[PDB]
């Protein structure tokens, strides 16, 4: 070069991925609580029932369709990677 | 947005070239372990809590609001029924008292 430079970033890629994994583990095992204070563990089906009530659908609707709901979620997550890769 | 924790209120204060917000937040503490189930099966029908969670303390089942431990007896007032008790996974068994029976008016 002729006097220019590209100083390196303080957080390396590995440390950012570590932060992201921390957030995912927190949200899967503790829901909202870890963002308001001490992380309190709650079973994942009950956490999703909480969220269903949050959008105005009674939670029994989730307990009666747990199998179907899980299948739909898995199929969507599987199609996400293919979609990102095929999109130019 | 308005501070870390469940937001209650905020008070403004002037500064020479800006504002200083004094956010008042509520933060939980001193948590405790409990065993829980998604529904109670009684008389062949499933019961769910209207608001809160079914909490067991080792030998008895109770209903309690989610954000603060305050156990109550499971009654028809704080639960609602939906269908027979074989489709939900993890259902448990227990007596669901009806306050109208003991009075027998
Ligand atoms: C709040 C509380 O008591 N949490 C406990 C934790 O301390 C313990 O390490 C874990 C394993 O038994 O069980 C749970
Ligand atoms: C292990 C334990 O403490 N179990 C309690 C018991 O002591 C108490 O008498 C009962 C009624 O409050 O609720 C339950
Ligand atoms: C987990 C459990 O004990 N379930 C039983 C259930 O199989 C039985 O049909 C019912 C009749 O008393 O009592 C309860």
């Amino acid at each position: 070069f002729n006097g220019l430079t590209v100083l390196p970033p303080l957080l390396t890629d590995e440390m950012i991925a570590q932060y992201t994994s921390a957030l995912l583990a927190g949200t899967i095992t503790s829901g909202w609580t870890f963002g308001a204070g001490p992380a309190l563990q709650i079973p994942f089906p009950m956490q999703m029932a909480y969220r269903f009530n949050g959008i105005g659908v009674t939670q029994n609707v989730l307990y009666e369709n747990q199998k179907l709901i899980a299948n739909q979620f898995n199929s969507a997550i599987g199609k996400i990677q293919d979609s990102l890769s095929s999109t130019p | 947005f308005c501070g870390k924790g469940y937001h209650l209120m905020s008070f403004p204060q002037s500064a020479p070239h800006g504002v200083v917000f004094l956010h008042v937040t509520y933060v939980p503490a001193q948590e405790k372990n409990f065993t829980t189930a998604p529904a109670i099966c009684h008389d062949g029908k499933a019961h769910f809590p209207r608001e809160g969670v079914f909490v067991s303390n080792g030998t008895h089942w109770f209903v309690t609001q989610r954000n603060f431990y305050e156990p109550q007896i499971i009654t028809t007032d704080n639960t609602f029924v939906s269908g027979n008790c074989d489709v939900v996974i993890g259902i448990v068994n227990n007596t669901v008292y009806d306050p109208l029976q003991p009075e027998l008016d």
